[PDB]
RNA sequence: GGAGCGGAGUGAAAUAGUACCUGAAACCGUGUGCCUACAAGCCGUGGGAGCGUUCGUGACUGC
RNA sequence: GAGGACCGAACCCACCAGGGUUGAAAACCUGGGGGAUGACCUGUGGUUAGGGGUGAAAGGCCAAUCAAACUCCGUGAU
RNA sequence: UGCCGGGUGAAGCAGCCGCGGAAGCGAGUUGUGGACGGUUCACGAGUGAGAAUGCAGGCAUGAGUAGCGAUACACACGUGAGAAACGUGUGCGCCGAUUGACUAAGGGUUCCUGGGUCAAGCUGAUCUGCCCAGGGUAAGUCGGGACCUAAGGCGAGGCCGACAGGCGUAGUCGAUGGACAACCGGUUGAUAUUCCGGUACCCG
RNA sequence: CGGCCCGUACCCUAAACCGACUCAGGUGGUCAGGUAGAGAAUACCGAGGCGUUCGGGUGAACUAUGGUUAAGGAACUCGGCA
RNA sequence: GACGACUGGGUUGAUAGGCCGGAUAUGGAAGCCCAGUGAUGGGUGGAGUUGACCGGUACUAACGAGGGCUU
């Protein structure tokens, strides 16, 4: 995906990608988070871009996904139950959902979720 | 720098009716 | 750095201790003098 | 109808309060509440505290249970104690902190 | 949630509520009458139309 | 296998630069830098007191203060 | 000192209406206030402030501005009135001649349990080294004293010195040194070479 | 059979000591693992600990700490300061 | 584009992301087979990965008038 202008998540470039691979392991995992409007809006490509691999099933493409999510329990699911369920549907796989700001820092919220 | 003088009361409150909150 | 006061009871006894201000009559009359004043703590 | 209530000793600035006291005169109490519930600012929480106070004065010592024909009619934040500490600094010194309070009062009246 | 407050009660008196007799000024607000967005202002003073809950304000003009 | 020997961490110090300058700090931070078995660094206990101490000597240091410390008194000095 | 006022509302404060040539006045009036004042003739003075880079208290302007004190946290669940910060789990990152484990000096109850969130925490808080109550430190062998003395201190008599006082003999103190007998394992929320188990050691 | 008195909690390269502060400073001594390396340097790790003590975003100028620069190579400057 | 602001789109929708393709960038993926004692090399194959540039594709998210008077 598309490179992010000015400054990175979590402060350092190092940071942000090991920021943007763990939130995809909790989205896999639960299927649905709540977190910072901002870093929703940066994990929704990572994410189905993960998603677009997983489709794909074959041996070489587990290996890319590994790169990313360092979990073998989490990829076995994306493999096995999640990619079958988005076998027809061409992208679009995840839904971004606005919720009242935070309290605390008033950091604006959302919920990123699966589409069923 | 520092002020060279205290501010009047008109030109005080002319900034401080910027300090507003926005109706939701 | 290293500030100009490093505790040690041993030597604040030896220095401003009772037994050392009885012991010169210039002492035993800062004592008094501070008896007089009516000070709790009447030496270090 | 006039029926109010007030928070006295509210630790909050008084300009910060005044801040959000002065979107909630002369609107339907309810529509007040719907505002200051959707409102960033803090001093909201204290505010709609007294809000709902006066709208309960209203109903229960008053006998106007129907808590839609009330507007606010008055709102105004005073100023509180003020409580004095201090904060150390560079070379030495000292320079003073003021921790402001504030009084909310909050009237609301049938239209 | 509490704090605190609105009724109620005691009190002669509760803006005498243990932050408490009287409660000034600086300072901070709400409402209200007047003026104020072509104007150069030691912020007043003389002249002066207008508006208004003698009084309040003061378009414009001289110093 | 000697050395007031060589390179170099700890430790002691403070030559250069930038930052800080109502500082994180009433003297520090970052990167370089000097000594680093000796006239070295350091802990504990002693000791030298004001026209006096101590000083590989800068009028330096003597409790953030030194061409004569600090406190009280003469004292409400002039 | 003589004459007067006051719960029928004094002082003080805030206005209104009048008065004097000025400092000012009103035994006019209204409100607040709730127990002390007016006035003639004299008498006394801590008797009048706007300035001393004056002193003390309160409050403004700068301003909702600078700062919030050095590298990274994210997610799920839970407690909860309220959760970015509190607990549990997972992951990720950092220190590791130390961001680990001890000790002396110093501090003096900050340690553990329970309760609290008014004051403090440069935000927040249900959490705290904060507040309240209760509890917790076990030695014949560890460190020190009852053993020794160094630098040095005090010092019977004593010498010297107008007084104050200075020095010092015998002695007596003074560890940072010398002499001297215990190790392993377990346990509590808080103690362990101290309690418990086993096996030892020293003095009388 | 006897073997006395004091300390024994807790912090200790620090949030509990000295710096007025939960302060980028100072604080004597002991313990000291793996791989690479001569090493107690240095990089990543172990025993063990920390992520709490204001946050969320946003490609402005500008400042600070780092990084890379074609051709030239001190022509900069008081001086190759950095 | 500091924030306001300006410009375009908002299901009658290609605004952004995703998904398909291209162009670019690197430079010959993983698995398997072959050769070699081994380091390695060859084939499968201009392969695999790939952002901003380009074309397609709805899969995801799209308060404000009633006209004063005089000549």
């Amino acid at each position: 995906p598309k490179p992010a202008k000015g400054a990175r998540l979590g402060g350092s470039a190092a940071h942000e990608k090991l920021l943007l691979a763990n939130l995809a392991k909790s989205l896999f995992e639960h299927g649905r988070i709540t977190t910072t409007e901002a870093k929703a809006r940066r994990l929704r490509p990572v994410a189905e871009r993960l998603i677009t691999k997983a489709k794909k099933g074959d041996i070489h493409n587990r290996r890319l996904v590994l790169q990313t999510i360092t979990d073998k329990g989490i990829v076995h699911t994306l493999f096995t139950e999640i990619a079958p369920r988005y076998a027809e549907r061409p992208g679009g796989y995840t839904r971004i959902t606005k919720i009242g700001n935070r309290r605390g820092d008033n950091a604006p919220m959302a919920v990123i979720e699966l589409v069923e | 720098a520092v002020p060279k003088r205290k501010m009047s009361r008109s030109n005080t409150r002319h900034r401080r009716s910027q300090w507003k909150a926005a109706v939701p | 750095s290293k500030r100009t006061f490093q505790p040690n009871n041993r030597r604040r006894a030896k220095t401003h201790g009772f037994r050392l201000r009885m012991r010169t009559r210039a002492g035993r009359a800062i004592l008094a003098t501070r008896r007089s004043k009516g000070r709790a703590r009447l030496s270090a | 109808m006039e029926a109010r209530a007030q928070a006295r000793y509210i630790r909050v600035t008084p300009m910060k309060a005044r801040r959000v006291v002065d979107l909630i005169r002369g609107m339907d109490a309810t529509e007040a509440q719907a505002v200051l519930r959707f409102a960033p600012q803090a001093a909201s929480v204290p505010v709609k505290k007294v809000l709902d106070s006066a709208i309960a004065n209203a109903a229960h010592n008053y006998d106007h249970t129907d808590a839609s024909s009330l507007f606010i009619s008055e709102a105004f934040v005073d100023e509180g104690p003020t409580l004095k500490r201090f904060r150390p600094r560079a070379q030495g010194r000292a320079y003073r902190i003021r921790k402001r309070t504030s009084h909310i009062t909050v009237v609301v009246s049938s239209k």
